[PDB]
């Protein structure tokens, strides 16, 4: 039962008339902020639109995060969704416009159908062309097949008298093992005899698996799944990943246009999350504005916690959240407020019962005292720490004597930053 | 088609010409180069030529 | 011929084949014996690793096309290889373990 | 086709003009901007004409004035069969391949070439196929009826069309065309004839083909292709794949020599046509000035597409300099370039365009919504409006009534902000913030 | 049937005993410049002493890269010419001075010449064994017949052969064409000899070729060295390890060593003082030199003093500027003071409004456009008020708006309402300083 | 004979004017004045082919285009073959595909040449008939021939194995490998001469060889040690000395190596020869390049360094002071310095007429002195670059002889550097500047 500053956000707790509560879903205040991202919420859930963009910003302490894994939850698990942060864009393999593009292309999912054909059965002869001959627990057929499949049953060290199993449209090839008809041949036989199959050698199947746009452009571009020697052969030869062209996204997107044409597939929308996007360069900022005005880019939604700030690339423009303005015109901006004593009382009694800790009230006054004076998120961390001191003395219950110990023992950012100014050697 | 057609006309071996001398290394020595590229030079090709 | 492809290459110049095989002679007659396990080439750490391999390897791609497996090393129904060498490539690599 | 849920240019459709390039007050999805239309239009009929090579237009004014709405909008007036490639400033900037390599890339791609392959192609409507074995009379036996809607005949094999045929399992009735040029079988689908034996094929041949009776047919095929293509087949052993990865890796200068040489040999021939194609560079300011200095040579080739460029400041520095050059651009380039100015919009203009996006994006508006909305966006911006119109949709039938009044509109502006309030709070609340110097106040008490 | 600011520049236009006029190969002005450069072209044809380089100064819009195209095609269509732009020498896949080398090595050419005799359907096929050894089979001779045109003939050959023509999966009635060099043959294809053999074929008809047996012709082959040794390095082959390798390899080109440089001149020197080739010394142009480096410039001295170095020419437009990579260091055109010591300098002078209004009415007729003489002499008024280069644009849209009230010639008001349309430089920067709406 | 060359910029120098006491000649071989240097080189190059004591730096200085680079071809020249000489500039020592100090090793193992003596033993061209059998194991003794020798040799099942790949008639005459090798393919015989209307590229018409067939012969062989070492880099690596992936080759091989070259020394059948190597244009480098080159001095196979410059206290490529010459004091530290003065008005013209004579370039009197005016007033290079322009201009004119009118015309042609700098001076407007700003409208 693994705890981290989160797992107790159990959705933004709205209303279906789009009026957020006070305390709900694990989340306390905030009206404003959850009521636009229920509003944004509901825009997704349209889809309908596309490369729309959202920004809100905060000062730290503030559940920004917090309140995007709310939306992220509060969507569900049919949605495609990526977090991300700002640093991860920076790679050395590719250029970093075109690793934008690819977090781009997974964030947007694809629901599709398909037909599944296998073969399985007993082995019963191999003639050289590449023929075989399966035998069912009733059925008993016999099968022409590519010489690749064949060269990959001999790799495979396929018997006589085994069973295996065919997967029609991939060419998968995988043996069950031997029949238990002819099993005890052998006192002490390491391979591990099976029971014969039920049912015809052919078998149909439907599935409803889900993809994205990336993975299908990257199962374009690389196969990497190959099973002959050529395949693995030729796919080991370029390990290092490489750009893709634009034109086959082009082709892709033809591809599955014409798929839901048809009508054996859906799009469905999806939210990039981008973390600390104060950092990010001048030019992949630049190169958002094109990338946004598209016509399949999905939502996007920022966080920065800034002010008056010169963005990374330049050394001239002061913009506030350390965004230029040419992204601000394309751009909505959500407020988020800092909290006050009530509410942090609530939090620290909130995030003490999600730990299964016992508290005395005397104990949540004293921390919701420190964590006005200093931080919500010291108290937050300290706590833990009061639970186990409170433990070695065997009590499962919090005393104040406890929390100032724990204080004394752990300290904060001002007492640090106090101490290293009164040090002898940059303490 | 509209390229590899004038490779019929226009086509030269560098090969014969012995521009590609890189890839022949590994399988010649001197003794016989010299006496050879002398005597069938003079003596072989005189009651020939 | 004679002026053109009778000795022209076997003159040195850059390099000759007897001269590589003194150069890369060895002089030694036998060492590491403890080849054993000392190096463990990595032919024998694959297959040690047998049953880690089985109980760990589960992902699977979630998208895979036909026709580019095959066709990355540029031999298919229509390409531009030769008749014999397509088929003595996997004739020579079949044959590998 | 062209699957799209909703774009920014989704309303520009080809521009809008008369044929004395004088533009409609309201045509085929966008408002105003006369001068600038008119402009657009003499570079479209340049772009048609094809007699020029090798000119710079630049477009320029304040942000969020149909800048991009006028690139998209010439590229949709210029259709299909005139390549256009639209490239952004930073995606040129690779570590695989050098900047003066892109740019050269994608001038290629802004050229097209129109060629016409002639192949004496047979089809119809089979019966069965007869393939033999070798015998002592000969080398094989081989005897195909072929059915049409006129008239039916019968052909002989041709020893390699055995094989040809042997090597997919060809069922017996279908429509399949031969090129005796190609040999190449195109199973379009099965012999239509009567659908009383072909009326449950569970889907399949997308409702066969009615066969069209004459078999003896010669059609020339028109193929367009791009110099970068070829370049890039001709490159490797195998270009395609490279075309289609984008591992092309700094293509050699003599190979597009020469191929500049062979299409200028054939295009004498009669065998090509070249189609002059454009490319578009957007905020362009982002380039380097060896790009720029590299466009300054490439723009006075024969094969240099018409280029256009869009930029937003004024009077900034160069990128690789420290003088603060005029409309951020080498002075040289402004010599060698056509400027085109965009002035700002107006708020019968700017509701116009609002309304627009509202019947575009199925928002159904009431006046008062309308003339708050243009308040709205004459005091902030365009895109404020043009972004509120969709987000209060959502409260809209929050509400349950499909049509948007003036208080969804009230509520929508009191809930998402705008940048001239957020920086008023932020301002006035600095200590909130993360300072520039990094100075944070996260202790509200003390 | 297209321009981009050139292709009306024939030449150079110095007539006999070097003397310039002044309308001609579409050229006016600036008589003392091309008379410079036609002595350079003069001294490239002697093909005698190379090594030089020649630096070109002057302000924009003069006639620098004209003046280039000029020599080229003074030059003619024999000896190489490879424009290059300083941007260029910067890669991400080798050395900036390494690439400048490539480029060395492709300005200068050389013509080869070589004769060759070959054999052109096919009479017959037949081998002839014990091979007196513990060898499987062989065949002791093949003999072979081959039909061509001018004549039949019959044809001895070794197994070698036989087995090579197997392999190239010709039919024993056909055409095919045989390499007496080497051996190499490929199938020319089916021969329009056994037409129609069935109802419906594939093959191409190959028309039987109009010939002897056997054929001599002559090959001329004009190559650079900068081919030779990225052949020599790059391996070849079919099925051999290397061969696939580096058929999957992406051969990006890297750092070509000296060796085959020595290697390959060794080898052309013996060829031509054998007297089959010869070398033609090419000039390599480098345009907007400015944009170079300290790094660049150093080894481009070094380069400069070396044993095959073709005549260079250098543009520039800068002036007391420094020269980057450095900041100490102030230079006349952005060039080191030790690389302007190791060549010459041509001037080259602003033209006038004479001069400007007569380039107008030669572009105006290469395009095949019809100008008013009153609309001339304005065009003039803002070419030499503005720029040449803005006035030499402006045409293309004047003819579309007098294609648009259907008039062939050009007006004064047409090019008035151009010229309100398309802003230039100096207005677009007053409305630039004038507005404050970030523009 | 094997001069390619159409001129160089100094092919009049062949080696140094000096004598069997190294006294520099007043005119020789393409070279005048700056004694000193030449005698100082002269000890240099003495010392060179003592080939006794190794790691020297000697650095040379000097003015633009006072010929400090004609002392570094004129010591080449006198060198000549048999002895290594890399001419490197500074520039080239910067790859990105190899750490600068690997360049500069592998720059270092060029210089050093070395050389073996090996014999080889080999009957050449005597296989003559094949006299196959019993059955099994057949052909065990068949003769030899040539010209002028004969003999019956016995074969066994090694022996028949190896004539079975690439069995021949023996008809011809074969060179097969008495050392315990293998068979080598000579060609063919007179006899089958006549016996193809067509050729290929396998087999060509080889003459019986002359002489007793055997033959134990010795063969020297030179190389340098960066290819030796590259050779043993991987499992085949000559495709390095002509790709140039070296790779950046790790230390194992270097020690290795050079213990491997002691033992062939210390056998006698190897010899070492320490070459030059001389850096052109040192004054661009990095520091670590500097400190990389103080250690390498010190090491035993370190051959004799030569470096040129020609600026005075400069910043140096790594720091932030204004070092003198260009270096840092260290490196001076462990340097000899042969410093050049310019360029006298008498070797001015000596030099010109050299440089005149030297493109077959009949010069008047008067013009010679013309260009020696014109040289002392601006740089030689100038004048040795308008002589060749004044000859084509007098061409042009149809007069042999080169006129002082044809150089005047040729002067004014082309500007001067410092004219060229007045013009700008004059016409800064026009021109555009170190910021941006320029003008093109005249009105
Ligand atoms: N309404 C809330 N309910 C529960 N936890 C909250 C709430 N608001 C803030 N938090 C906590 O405050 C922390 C700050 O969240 P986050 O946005 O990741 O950092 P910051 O606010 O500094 O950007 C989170 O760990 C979250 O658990
Ligand atoms: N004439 C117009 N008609 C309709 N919409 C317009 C027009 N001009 C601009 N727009 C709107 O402005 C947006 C384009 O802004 P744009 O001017 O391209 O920004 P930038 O100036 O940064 O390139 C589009 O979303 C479009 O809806
Ligand atoms: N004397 C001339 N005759 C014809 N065209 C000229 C002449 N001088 C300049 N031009 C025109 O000027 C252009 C070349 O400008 P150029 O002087 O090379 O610019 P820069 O000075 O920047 O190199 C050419 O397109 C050419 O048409
Ligand atoms: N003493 C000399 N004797 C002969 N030629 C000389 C002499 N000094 C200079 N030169 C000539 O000057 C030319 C350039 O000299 P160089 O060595 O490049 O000058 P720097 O010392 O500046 O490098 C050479 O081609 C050479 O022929
Ligand atoms: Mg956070
Ligand atoms: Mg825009
Ligand atoms: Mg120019
Ligand atoms: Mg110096």
């Amino acid at each position: 039962t693994r705890t981290a500053a989160h797992t107790h956000i159990k959705g933004l707790g709205l209303d279906e008339s789009g009026v957020a509560k006070r305390v709900e879903g694990g989340f306390v205040g905030q009206i404003e902020a959850r009521e636009a991202c229920g509003v944004i919420v509901d825009l997704i859930k349209a889809k309908k639109m596309s490369g729309r963009a959202i920004l809100l910003a905060g000062g730290p302490s503030t559940g920004k995060t917090a309140l995007a894994l709310a939306i992220s939850q509060e969507l569900g698990p049919k949605v495609p969704f990526c977090p991300l942060v700002g640093s991860e864009l920076y790679s050395v393999e590719v250029k970093k416009t075109e690793t934008l593009m690819e977090n781009f292309r997974r964030a947007i999912g694809l629901r599709i159908k398909e037909t599944k054909e296998v073969y399985e059965g007993e082995v019963t002869e191999l003639t050289p062309e590449v023929i075989v001959g399966l035998k069912s627990a009733k059925g008993t057929k016999t099968l022409r097949l590519d010489p690749t499949i064949y060269e990959s049953i001999q790799r495979e060290k396929v018997s006589i008298g085994d069973v295996i199993y065919i997967e029609a449209n991939t060419g998968a090839v995988k043996r069950v093992g031997r029949s238990d008809a002819y099993a005890t041949e052998f006192d002490l036989e390491t391979e591990e005899y099976v029971p014969l199959p039920k049912g015809e050698v052919h078998k149909k199947k439907e599935i409803v698996q889900d993809v994205t746009l990336h993975d299908l452009d990257v199962a374009n571009a690389r196969p990497q799944g190959g099973q002959d020697v050529i395949s693995m052969m030729g796919q080991l030869l370029k390990p290092k990943k490489t750009e893709i062209t634009e034109k086959l996204r082009q082709e892709v997107n033809k591809v599955v246009a014409k798929y839901i044409d048809q009508g054996v597939a859906e799009l469905i929308p999806g939210v990039l999350f981008i973390d600390e996007v104060n950092m990010l360069d001048i030019e992949i900022f630049t190169y958002l504005n094109k990338a946004l005005e598209s016509n399949i880019a999905p939502v996007v939604v920022l966080a920065s916690n800034r002010g008056m700030t010169t963005v990374r690339g330049t050394e001239d423009v002061i913009s506030p959240h350390g965004v230029p303005p040419d992204l601000i015109d394309r751009l909505l901006i959500v407020r988020t407020l800092p909290y006050d004593k009530d509410e942090i009382r609530t939090i620290i009694e909130r995030r003490a019962t999600v730990e299964r800790l016992q508290v005395e009230s005397s104990a949540l006054d004293l921390l919701a005292t420190m964590g006005t004076e200093t931080s919500l998120r010291y108290a937050l961390q300290l706590l833990a720490p009061c639970g186990i001191l409170a433990q070695t003395s065997n009590r499962k219950e919090i005393v104040v004597n406890d929390v100032n110990e724990a204080k004394l023992l752990f300290l904060d950012a001002k007492r640090s930053t106090k101490i290293l100014e009164t040090s002898a050697n940059y303490l | 088609k509209l390229f590899k057609k004038n490779n019929q006309v226009n086509r030269v071996d560098l090969d014969f010409l012995n521009l590609v001398f890189t890839l022949n290394d590994k399988d010649l020595t001197s003794y016989h180069a010299e006496e050879i590229s002398k005597l069938t030079c003079v003596k072989n090709f005189v009651e020939e030529v | 011929v004679n002026k053109l492809r009778c000795d022209r290459r076997p003159i040195f110049g850059k390099n000759l084949i007897d001269l590589l095989t003194k150069d890369r002679r060895v002089k030694y007659d036998k060492s590491s014996i403890i080849d054993n396990e000392l190096i463990k080439p990595l032919q024998t750490r694959v297959l040690d690793n047998r049953k880690i391999i089985d109980t760990f390897a589960v992902l699977t791609p979630s998208a895979v096309s036909l026709d580019m497996r095959k066709l990355a090393l540029g031999l298919n129904d229509d390409s531009s290889v030769g008749e014999n060498t397509r088929l003595k490539v996997m004739q020579n690599c079949f044959e590998v373990s | 086709k062209s699957l799209s849920l909703i774009a920014a240019h989704s309303h520009i459709t080809g521009l809008g003009l008369d044929e004395n390039l004088q533009p409609r007050p309201t045509s085929e999805g966008m408002v105003g901007q006369l001068q600038a239309r008119r402009a657009a239009g003499v570079i479209l009929k340049m772009v048609q004409n094809g007699t020029i090579a090798g000119r710079a237009v630049l477009v320029a004014g304040p942000p969020s004035t149909g800048k991009t709405a006028l690139a998209m909008g010439v590229s949709q007036s210029l259709g299909k069969d005139v390549p256009f490639t639209a490239i952004a400033g930073s995606e040129i900037f690779s570590l695989e391949l050098s900047k003066t390599e892109a740019l050269t890339q994608a001038f290629r791609k802004s050229i097209g070439i129109k060629i016409k392959e002639e192949t004496e192609l047979i089809e119809g409507e089979v019966v069965e196929i007869q393939i033999d074995r070798s015998i002592t009379g000969g080398h094989k036996q081989g005897k195909l009826t072929i059915k049409t809607t006129d008239m039916e005949t019968i052909y002989e094999l041709g020893n390699k069309m055995i094989d040809g045929l042997t090597k997919e399992k060809v069922l017996a009735g279908d429509v399949i065309s031969i090129d005796k040029a190609s040999g190449k079988i195109t199973k379009l689908g099965r012999s239509f004839a009567r659908s009383r034996d072909y009326d449950a094929m569970g889907a399949d041949t997308r409702f066969v083909q009615c066969p069209e009776g004459e078999l003896q047919k010669r059609k020339t095929v028109v193929h367009t292709v791009s110099l970068h293509e070829i370049d890039v087949i001709n490159s490797r052993t195998q270009g395609f794949l490279a075309l289609f990865t984008g591992d092309t890796g700094e293509i050699r200068s003599e190979v597009r020599d020469q191929i500049n040489t062979k299409v200028a040999e054939w295009k004498e021939e009669g065998k090509a046509e070249i189609v002059p194609g454009v490319l578009f560079i957007d905020e362009v300011h982002m380039l380097d000035i060896e790009c720029f200095s590299f466009i300054n040579r490439a723009l006075e080739d024969e094969f240099a597409p018409i280029v256009m460029m869009a930029t937003n400041r004024g009077v900034s520095k160069t990128r690789g300099t420290n003088y603060k050059s005029p409309h951020g651009l080498p002075l040289d380039l402004l010599d060698r370039s056509i400027i085109i100015t965009t002035k700002s919009y107006n708020e019968q203009e700017i509701k116009t365009i609002l309304s627009i996006r509202a019947q575009e994006e199925e928002v159904e508006l009431s006046s008062d919504a309308l003339d708050l909305l243009t308040k709205t966006g004459v005091e902030t911006s365009l895109r404020y409006s043009s972004n509120l119109i969709s987000v209060a949709q959502q409260i809209a039938m929050k509400r349950k009534n499909n049509t948007v009044e003036v208080e969804d509109v009230k509520r929508a502006y009191l809930l998402f902000l705008d940048s001239a309030r957020s920086v008023k709070y932020v301002q006035e609340n600095e200590s909130q913030y993360i300072d520039d110097q990094g100075n944070v106040q996260i202790s509200i008490a003390k």
